[PDB]
This record gives structure tokens, C-alpha cells and sequence, in this order.
């Protein structure tokens, strides 16, 4: 009768809140480094371009 | 070697230990200043000599 009401309209960061298990969705704060190591093979050589 | 015409241009490749291109491009017996910043590679290692 007065639990207050839940995280999924009270969560920031527009952070969709879901269960099973319990995790959330879509956040969106700061940053994420990425590295990515790509096959050779998917460039061309500055000639062919 | 490469072909020629009355106008355009060759997209050479090259190999430099210079951290400058600073080099004279000799083409087709013509000779031409060449400059630019070269970075150091990302690999620190390469399997050719």
C-alpha cells in the first residue's frame, strides 16, 4: 500500500528496468572504450582505392 | 614502372625509415620534393624484413 513507486519510473539514465533475471536495459551513461582488430583482407591497398 | 599520360597521376607506395618522407621522388627521370609526417607503426612487430 506504500512501497513507493518502482525503478522502471525511477531508474536514471532512462535505464529500462526488466526482470528475469533481474538486469537493465538500454542505459545510457558515460563512455565505452573499444578495441577492434580487423582481418587485413577487408582494406585495400591506397592503389586499388 | 608505370604508365604515363599527357595528364594525371601514379598513387606510389613506399617503405621509409625516416619518421620524415622527406625524399626526392625521381619519375620518369623528372625529380620532385616529397614531405610529410610519418607516424610509428601500430604493430611493433612485422614478419618481413
Amino acid at each position: 500500500n506504500n512501497s513507493g513507486r518502482p525503478l522502471q519510473e525511477t531508474a536514471p539514465f532512462g535505464c529500462k528496468i526488466e526482470v528475469e533475471p533481474l538486469r537493465a536495459s538500454n542505459c545510457a551513461y558515460g563512455h565505452i572504450p573499444i578495441s577492434i582488430d580487423i582481418p587485413d583482407a577487408a582494406f585495400v591497398r591506397s592503389s586499388e582505392s | 614502372t608505370t604508365h604515363v599520360t599527357a595528364t594525371g597521376s601514379i598513387t606510389l607506395h613506399f617503405s621509409t625509415s625516416s619518421p620524415q618522407a622527406n625524399f626526392i621522388v625521381s619519375l620518369c627521370g623528372k625529380k620532385t620534393t616529397c614531405n610529410a609526417e610519418c607516424k610509428p607503426p601500430a604493430d611493433h612487430i612485422i614478419g618481413e624484413p
